[PDB]
């Protein structure tokens, strides 16, 4: 409102430059209401599409990444780029600026292989597996023996 | 540490089974894996344009036309950034300026119709998503759902 | 056109809603009163309807007044809302088939089959001899012969009778590997279209480019068959390329078009060059047509929702309210007299 | 009052622009003789 | 590329790799979630630390490093040192309480695991509350928030499984969301069902009349206190706003906003008004005795609109005295030199 406040503690021009004690309103007309700006505080950042999708990706250019595809890849979806260091291998050393998939990335953080094969009946595979499962290191391709052939084809323990 | 995240030697995760004294130790190490503006914000701050300036200088005049040509286009952006004006960490958004209010009116039309600058439906988009994000972080956080949101959020910021 | 609503199976069906007679007669208010008061002078219309059942019983709920349709003043103008309004006539490409010179390559011209309503294919025949022929419905091309084969035209009988005088026949008998299997050509073309559809669908899509919808219900006799016998090809059995009696389709239109293409490209059967702007190519839409169209668009909208209620109504008493809702036809027709450009 | 019309203040077209422009990351700041600020939005942009 | 498909694939792929078995896996995780609580509490008990703090430190060690604590929640828990201190005391807990620590983490873990596995459940549910005015992704996400809510209250002691339980806690979350965010102008849940009922009623009323009900039927059919004024009001709020920016006139290039006029702003005419008005009012205000003129000038023109409370020490008799005698001498000389007569309003 014109020179008035919201509640009205002060209502004319004499004190034009001050704000209200219990509530905040410094006044000149509602033009201050049309020129002022507020901001939203984003949780986890996002990027300006004005810079990401212009033909020469100004961030793709500057950051040597796939100028047009590496961006889109990690930006909008989950394709991770190893930022500083990552000792463990894929087969080769840590990829300083290279990007990887959920799948392989998964294989990384928890352990090489996830195999949950749970037996059909109560006595056939429950026994083959048990006997060799608790303290016995099971080598790749451990041929459990009963329903069909419970195949454990990967690493260390069980 | 208990049975989620613990880095001992090159192997980096540690589960615990108090049954028999068994310290399950999975093997992949501290792999900085990031996706979204989060990852690019990092990469963007780490770069000393001066270095890439000089590096491209050499890349520009010395190798054959294929990689030197790409380097000349890539030196353009890096130069201005440094030349005069402002530095490159800003292309990343984490504080969204909001357009004034009277510029995105809410008005009484006829009978009771109301007209509002379309910008306000987008703003609500962002804010809701941003908030739902914060609440999803705090509530507890299942990965798929956090990113899923962060994706929406991103789009919204566009 | 849209009354015999056949809805058969997905759960329980066998629905048959049938049209008897259309009657509209007592105007709500009169002309002057419609101008003094803000009124739309429209005549009331409710036709007779009777829905059948697969179980013993056919309930006939006589009238349902849906759609108040404006009438014409004896002078020719209307009275939609307060002000007298007029429906201006229009102009376009009359639904037929013509042959126009090719775009950029000075070489040879290509054929075009024009079927209006919008929903309904738009074909074109173009030959690029290093190894391909192009016939396009929605977009992507396929052989001109794979189709003739489907219908029943075999390499020998086709090539010899249609193009003996037309050496272009050789591009037709070219991919013999596929031309040696009849009905399998039907499935194979189905394959060519692209969604990742069930190979088996006896005679379903062939129907669509066959008898009912896409081709047209414009009067059987002079609507399209005029553009035919004189311009190209002699006969039409069923309005447009149509039949569903034995599963084996008949196409007295698909071969003549190519026939005229091989003819037009080889000499003077006549001089086959169509000046589009010739008025026997450009038709004038009189008021009636303009209203009948919005009238049927509405009928479709009506028939759309009625289908949903053939499943919603519990048992057999579903004739009146269960099948008809006047909201579509009203908005539809009303939109045309007040908002049409 | 029969006074010669005043010398134009900044047009709203301008102001609407700058802010529209501010609505997007970009920062549009006018400058002085020596590259220093100057103020279009008379006194409504400084904070509080 | 296009967002829906990616998330669908995203969680559908993980459920595809890890659906929870009907009894076992849900039971397992559940059991672990609860023991986590029982643990965190007993942890608070022997540490004197707030269950809220014990819950955030175990979260940090299982869900994320300093990174996740620093950005989401600004900065009160020192990124490194703080949380670690807490972890140390947890270690000091001998064999007996250490157990609870190890349990809390694993439980926290299961929570997350149980939450992952039941994401298809959300999507399947959320799938049906689609055309309400919310984005499918938004809907699934709110619903997702609903499932997390269910996880906090499920009691595995009471044999029923998480399926039926999540359904409710999710359906609640979604419907709320639909009612809270769908519109530009917020409308409480009661108004919402109100509007649904209004709508549903108008539907049953459309059934036979052939006449889109006057707001009479709606009042009747609705119930107890429904009247015309109420229904016309409700459907007036039911209409969503219009796009101040919509294609207008012939759809060429017409944006709905150059045509609305502006009211606060003094069209030139008014700026001229206030000039003479204030210059002339200011001239009068000066040629008068301050005592009761300023009183009524300031009481009426400076703050708010009290004869007695208007004058300082001098009571009412001198107020009315000078008010009515100065106001009339002021109006009658102003009658002489007519300046004010031409009503400035
Ligand atoms: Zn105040």
């Amino acid at each position: 409102k014109d020179y008035e406040c919201a509640c009205g503690k002060y209502k004319r021009q004499r004190f034009e430059g001050k704000v209200c004690e219990r509530c905040g309103v410094e006044v000149t007309k509602s033009i201050v209401r049309r020129y002022r700006m507020g901001h939203i505080e984003l949780a986890t950042p996002a990027a300006h599409i004005w810079f990401v999708k212009d033909v020469p990706s100004k961030i793709g250019t500057l950051l040597d990444l796939s100028a047009t595809e590496l961006e889109q890849v990690l930006y909008f979806s989950k394709y991770i780029v190893l930022d500083p260091k990552g000792a463990i291998l894929n087969g080769v050393p840590v990829e300083k600026r290279q990007l990887l998939t959920d799948e392989e990335y998964r294989e990384l953080r928890y352990g090489k292989q996830e195999t949950y094969p749970l037996p059909p009946g109560v006595d056939a595979l429950v026994k083959d597996g048990e006997e060799v499962v608790k303290g016995q290191e099971l080598a790749p391709g451990v041929v459990s023996r009963l329903d069909g052939v419970a195949l454990y084809r990967f690493p260390r323990r069980v | 540490a208990d049975g989620g995240k613990v880095k001992s030697d090159v192997y980096g995760r540690v589960e615990v089974d108090l049954v028999r004294n068994v310290v399950r130790v999975v093997e992949s190490y501290d792999i900085d894996a990031r996706m979204g503006a989060e990852a690019i914000q990092q990469l963007l701050k780490e770069l000393d344009l001066e270095a890439l300036e000089k590096e491209l200088l050499e890349e520009m005049k010395h190798p054959s036309r294929a990689r030197r040509a790409k380097a000349r286009k890539r030196l353009e952006v890096v130069r201005a950034f440094l030349d005069s004006g402002n530095r490159p960490e800003w292309m990343i958004l984490e504080a969204v300026p909001v357009l004034p209010p009277d510029l995105r009116p809410m008005v009484q039309v006829d009978g009771g119709r109301f007209a509002t600058s379309d910008l306000n439906d987008l703003y609500r988009r962002l804010i809701n998503r941003n908030n739902r994000l914060k609440k999803l972080l705090a509530q507890g956080a299942p990965e798929i759902i956090i990113r899923n949101e962060k994706r929406m959020l991103q789009e919204a910021v566009d | 056109e849209t009354f015999p609503i056949e809805e058969e199976d997905k759960g329980k069906g066998g629905l048959v809603l049938d049209f008897l007679e259309y009657r509209l007669g007592e105007p709500p208010f009169p002309q002057d009163e419609c101008r003094e008061k803000d009124l739309t002078y429209q005549a009331p219309l409710y036709a007779r309807l009777q829905l059948i059942h697969k179980d013993t019983g056919l309930i006939k709920e006589d009238e349902v007044f849906l759609g108040h349709i404006p009438l014409m003043t004896e002078d020719g103008s209307f009275i939609i809302n307060g002000a007298d309004r007029v429906i201006v006539s229009q102009i376009h490409r009359s639904p037929g088939v013509y042959f126009t010179p090719d775009p950029a390559r000075p070489g040879r011209y290509i054929a075009s089959i024009i079927p209006l309503p919008k929903r309904g294919p738009w074909i074109d025949l173009e030959v690029e001899p290093n190894g391909v022929v192009s016939m396009k419905v929605n977009k992507r091309k396929f052989p001109l012969v794979l189709l003739l084969r489907v219908l029943g035209y075999d390499q020998e009988t086709l090539a010899r009778e249609l193009g003996a005088y037309g050496e272009l026949v050789q591009g037709l008998m070219d991919e013999s590997v596929f031309a040696m299997r009849p009905e399998e050509a039907l499935i194979r073309l189905f394959t060519l279209l692209r969604p990742g559809d069930p190979p088996k669908r006896d005679k379903a899509v062939a129907y669509v480019y066959g008898l009912i919808a896409d081709p047209r219900r414009y009067d059987l006799g002079e609507a399209g068959r005029y553009k035919a016998e004189e311009k190209l090809g002699i006969r039409l059995s069923g309005r447009t390329l149509a039949r569903f009696e034995d599963g084996e389709f008949k196409d007295e239109v698909f071969l003549p078009t190519l026939r005229y293409l091989f003819a037009l490209t080889a000499g003077v059967p006549g001089h086959e060059v169509d000046d589009i702007d010739h008025l026997g190519n450009r038709r004038i839409r009189t008021v009636g047509e303009l209203m009948t169209d919005q009238f049927r668009v509405g009928l479709a909208r009506l028939a759309r929702g009625v289908r949903e209620r053939m499943l919603m109504g519990s048992e057999d008493s579903l004739t009146p309210a269960k099948l008809v809702n006047s909201r579509p036809l009203e908005a539809a027709i009303r939109e045309f007299f007040s908002r049409s450009q | 009052k029969g006074e010669d019309v005043p010398e134009p203040s900044v047009p709203e077209s301008f102001r609407v622009l700058v802010k529209e422009l501010q609505a997007l990351a970009l920062d549009v700041q006018t400058l002085d003789e020596k590259d220093n600020p100057v103020d279009i939005f008379e006194g409504l942009a400084s904070k509080r | 590329k296009i967002s829906t498909s990616d998330p669908v694939r995203q969680y559908l792929h993980e459920i595809g790799q890890v659906p929870l078995l009907t009894l076992e896996e849900e039971v397992e995780l559940a059991r672990k979630v609860e023991e986590g609580m029982e643990a965190i509490k007993k942890l608070s008990e022997i540490t004197g630390l707030d269950p809220d703090l014990i819950r955030e430190v175990v979260r940090a060690k299982i869900l994320g490093s300093a990174r996740v604590r620093h950005i989401p929640g600004l900065k009160e828990t020192l990124d490194p040192k703080t949380v670690e201190e807490i972890d140390q005391k947890l270690k000091s807990l001998p064999k007996e309480h250490k157990r609870y620590l190890h349990i809390a983490r694993e439980g926290e873990a299961a929570r997350q695991h149980l939450i992952e596995a039941n994401l298809r459940l959300v999507v399947s549910i959320a799938k049906k509350y689609t055309g309400r005015g919310l984005s499918f992704l938004d809907l699934i996400q709110e619903g997702n928030q609903g499932l997390i809510r269910a996880v906090e209250k499920f009691e595995y002691k009471r044999r029923f499984k998480f399926s039926t339980y999540a359904t409710w806690w999710i359906r609640q979350a979604i419907n709320r969301a639909i009612a809270d965010q769908a519109r530009t102008i917020r409308i409480p849940v009661h108004m919402v069902e109100t509007i649904n009922k209004l709508s549903r009623t108008a539907r049953q009323l459309q059934q036979e009349l052939g006449r889109e009900p006057t707001y009479e039927e709606i009042a009747e059919a609705m119930g107890p206190g429904w009247d015309a004024k109420r229904v016309e009001e409700t459907l007036k709020i039911a209409q969503e706003p219009v796009s101040l920016e919509t294609p207008i006139g012939d759809e060429k290039d017409s944006f709905y906003g150059d045509f609305i006029p502006d009211e606060h702003l003094p069209s030139p005419v008014d700026a001229a008004t206030q000039s003479l008005l204030s210059e002339e009012l200011e001239k009068a205000l000066s040629k008068l005795s301050e005592r009761e003129a300023m009183v009524l000038k300031l009481r009426k023109g400076l703050i708010d609109g009290e004869e007695v409370g208007a004058f300082f020490g001098v009571t009412r008799e001198r107020i009315r005295q000078i008010e009515n005698k100065a106001l009339r001498k002021l109006k009658y000389h102003e009658s002489r030199t007519r300046k004010l007569r031409d009503f400035l309003d």
